[PDB]
């Protein structure tokens, strides 16, 4: 008769059917991960035929039903992602071109053509260790002069066809859609359009400005012991001297600055072979990690089906840290678990992706997961953290408890950090407000190339070595941007990493600093933060925020009190003469 | 008795009626209740809750005084590739009253258009499919549930015992109960018999 | 006869009182008196004089 009782008829009729079809798809896809064999690659293209042909199909239907009718405040939002378009919103004819280049980029991405070599590991160990100026050099040129020159065809007919999509979904700009995921629709009193996400984000960046002058001082002072006479104390880095092909993440270049030689970073590698560890003790301690915090433990089903070991050669498979939700009360985790320290902190990391799942498994399958997918990427953050502090390694049964922490101690951990949480901050405000001129309309195709460039000096503070025209391609070699994913994802994650971490280190008698909290010995914390992870979809990530730090927007005080020992350090190490970079600077 | 100390059940629990007054209790008629339903599906199953599935399937009386017998079956009726042997109704007009099912088929109606005996726009078939299968969690595995209801008739309680036997004791003053009657005295041999049918 | 101590019922089999086994409930239930109740479900003072 109504609307309301008719509504949740058909969403209740597809959960039924969608839980069967996504079952068999990641099934069969799992085989493949596992036999490398010509019998799981028809059995896997079959599956996902079915499920990407019955969500479409089940799209079409669900337009008829009204969507301003529901006056429920729950409805509605599970029918925002139901009846959403995705590529096949125009004609049939540009839909088919737009699919193609998706899988031209992609290959030759893939495919380095510098000779032949790939990129990782061809290219990866060249831009890292070399320790040369005339060889690393060649090996960034001949990228762009290369891979870019293929990709610059591509890349002019991506942004036309990107733009027509978002506009037919009542947007402006293609943009709009990959910061569509935080906007909250519907009548409510905490609502968040598009024109509030544009400012937050600006005025935590001034906060960071001289947090980031001060770390990239301290990489640029380093360097000039090796290049004397291409590296200016009061200049900046050049595009080769990054560590990285594209110069994201600096975790390459931490082996040449070690701040304090005395008490350096201690390896658990060799302590965990003394207790005879099978690849299978480290999932074990995180399972009675999670128990002091407040969280339940697992299933039965999740220890005897997933596979945490290395199967060698008898049965040659992939490995990546990526987790799976087959559903169904169903939970298994892909990656090679060998005895290596960098395996402990990641087996944290993934850990809380299963119980993340689980908070929403009575809900149905258009209730799952959060109002956006940087909320599981701040949670399993938060808890790899905690198990690399030296106080955390006191209360284990490896490592020596005579290992204290000290001021020697915080400095080198803080700048390993400050690396790759922090490091890479400043490059994604960079990353994406250059494509948003180039999905709006202010730059012609002939002025993007040469943008790229303006935004370095003034926000990351990189020149140069080589000036390159517009014929090449820089920002379209990346994997974010080639392979078509929101990169801005990422700024949310640093920014939420320290404001959850301050709520769970509040409750378990911790002040101050955040560098020797301890989730564990608390029972209160768990219970917080479990109230977040719970509220999937029907809840907006404006009500779940408060529930756990308390504002109802980004804050950036509890990122700069996690840096206080690095901050206070940096100070006095950088008064060699200049703190900062001049926007006019090249080394030739 | 036997029942609960085989350690063998889930969850064995009882209504109304004491789980060990019953060994000494007569009874009128005992039926049982045999359904194959899911893990979470077992909570619901109670005197005095609602749902989808205590209200469209089958409905529990208020007065309920019996027991609920539910365990845990996974090497008895699982296979892979989906379970498409047992169904259940999802929606439909009305509820349903105790000891009261519905095995015939109806198109359910939610909004004001026909059906014509056929789904599709606002028109469903309300008899989804268990999704039993032995890779899933707990919850997702079958769950052979028995309700055993305990009614009084007008009929005399046929449905008395278990009696407990002790052994026979003579040439001793002690109380005997023999057929009700109840004497205390020495059971002494006798010298006559009686006739085989008093 | 005042009982000031709290036991735990036991019924048929498992039995309880320390093992805490299957069917050992809690009796000591608690009443729930709210102002936002009815008339018979307000508290009564009962004194009874011997």
């Amino acid at each position: 008769s109504t609307i309301e009782e008719q509504a949740k008829t058909f969403l209740d009729k597809f959960n039924h059917e969608a839980e069967d079809l996504f079952y068999q798809s990641s099934l069969a896809s799992w085989n493949y991960n596992t036999n490398i064999t010509e019998e799981n690659v028809q059995n896997m293209n079959n599956a996902g035929d079915k499920w990407s042909a019955f969500l479409k199909e089940q799209s079409t239907l669900a337009q008829m039903y009204p969507l301003q009718e529901i006056q429920n405040l729950t409805v509605k939002l599970q029918l925002q992602a139901l009846q959403q378009n995705g590529s096949s919103v125009l004609s049939e004819d540009k839909s088919k071109r737009l699919n193609t280049i998706l899988n031209t980029m992609s290959t030759i991405y893939s495919t380095g053509k510098v000779c032949c070599l790939l990129l990782e590991p061809g290219l990866n160990e060249i831009m890292a260790n070399s320790l040369d100026y005339n060889e690393r050099l060649w090996a960034w040129e001949s990228w762009r002069s290369e891979v870019g020159k293929q990709l610059r065809p591509l890349y002019e007919e991506y942004v036309v066809l990107k733009n027509e999509m978002a506009r037919a979904n009542h947007y402006e700009d293609y943009g709009d859609y990959w910061r569509g995921d935080y906007e909250v629709n519907g009548v409510d009193g905490y609502d968040y359009s598009r024109g509030q996400l544009i400012e937050d984000v600006e005025h935590t960046f001034e906060e960071i400005k001289p947090l980031y002058e001060h770390l990239h001082a301290y990489v640029r002072a380093k360097l000039m012991n090796a290049y004397p006479s291409y590296i200016s104390p009061i200049g900046c880095l050049p595009a080769h001297l990054l560590g990285d092909m594209w110069g994201r993440f600096w975790t390459n270049l931490y082996s040449l600055t070690v701040p304090f030689g005395q008490k350096p970073n201690i390896d658990v590698t060799d302590a965990m072979v003394d207790q005879a560890w099978d690849a299978q003790r480290i999932f074990k301690e995180a399972e009675k990690f999670f128990v002091s915090v407040g969280l339940p433990n697992m299933t039965q089903g999740f220890w005897e089906n997933s596979m945490l070991t290395d199967p060698g050669n008898v049965q040659k498979a992939v490995c990546h840290p990526t987790a799976w939700d087959l559903g169904k009360g169903d939970f298994r985790i892909l990656m090679c678990t060998k005895v290596t320290m960098d395996d402990f902190l990641t087996a944290h990391h993934e850990m809380g992706h299963i119980q993340y799942d689980m908070a929403y498994a009575a809900q149905p399958f258009l209730l799952r997961n959060g109002a956006n997918e940087g909320f599981h990427e701040a949670v399993g953050e938060i808890m790899s953290l905690s198990a690399a502090t030296p106080k955390h390694l006191k209360s284990i049964g490896l490592l020596s408890p005579d290992f204290q922490e000290d001021n020697e101690t915080e400095i080198n951990f803080l700048l390993k950090q400050a690396l790759t949480i922090v490091g890479t901050l400043p490059f994604t405000y960079m990353l994406e407000k250059w494509r948003w001129m180039v999905f709006k309309g202010e730059i012609p195709k002939d002025q993007w190339m040469k943008k790229w460039w303006e935004m370095k000096r003034e926000i990351v503070g990189v020149v140069e070595p080589v000036p390159h025209d517009e014929t090449y391609c820089d920002p379209a070699s990346l994997f974010h941007v080639s392979n078509d994913y929101s990169f801005i994802r990422y700024y949310t994650r640093t920014l939420y990493q320290f404001q959850f971490q301050e709520a769970l280190c509040q409750a378990a008698k911790h002040e101050g600093p955040l560098h020797k909290c301890d989730i564990s010995n608390s029972t209160e914390a768990g219970q917080k933060l479990f109230n977040m992870l719970r509220l999937g979809k029907s809840e907006p990530w404006t009500l779940a925020l408060e529930n756990v730090v308390g504002a109802k927007n980004m804050n950036v005080r509890p990122l700069l009190n996690y840096f206080e020992p690095l901050f206070t350090w940096l100070k006095d190490q950088n008064k060699n003469s200049f703190v900062g970079w001049s926007t006019d600077w090249s080394p030739y | 008795s036997v029942l609960y100390n085989s350690a063998s059940f889930s969850t064995f629990k009882c209504y109304g009626v004491s789980p060990t007054k019953l060994n000494d209790l007569c009874f009128t008629n005992v039926y049982a209740d045999s359904f194959v339903i899911r893990g979470d599906e077992v909570r619901q199953i109670a005197p005095g809750q609602t749902g989808k599935i205590a209200d469209y399937n089958y409905k529990l009386p208020d007065d309920f005084t019996g027991c609920v017998i539910a365990w845990n079956s996974n090497n008895l009726d699982s296979k892979v590739g989906g379970n498409y042997n047992y169904l259940y109704r999802l929606f439909r007009k009305s509820n349903l009253k105790p000891f009261e099912r519905d095995i015939s088929t109806e198109i359910y109606q939610a909004g004001s258009t026909p059906c014509n005996g056929v789904e599709g726009f606002n028109c469903y078939f309300p008899l989804q499919s268990y999704g039993f299968q032995p890779t899933n969690g707990v919850g997702y595995q079958p769950y052979r549930v028995v309700v055993l209801s305990f009614e009084l008739l007008h009929a005399p309680a046929t449905v008395c015992g278990p009696k407990k036997s002790t052994n026979l004791v003579k040439n001793k003053c002690v109380n005997f109960n023999f057929n009700g009657l109840t004497g205390t005295g020495v059971l002494t041999e006798s010298n006559k018999k009686f006739l085989p049918f008093q």
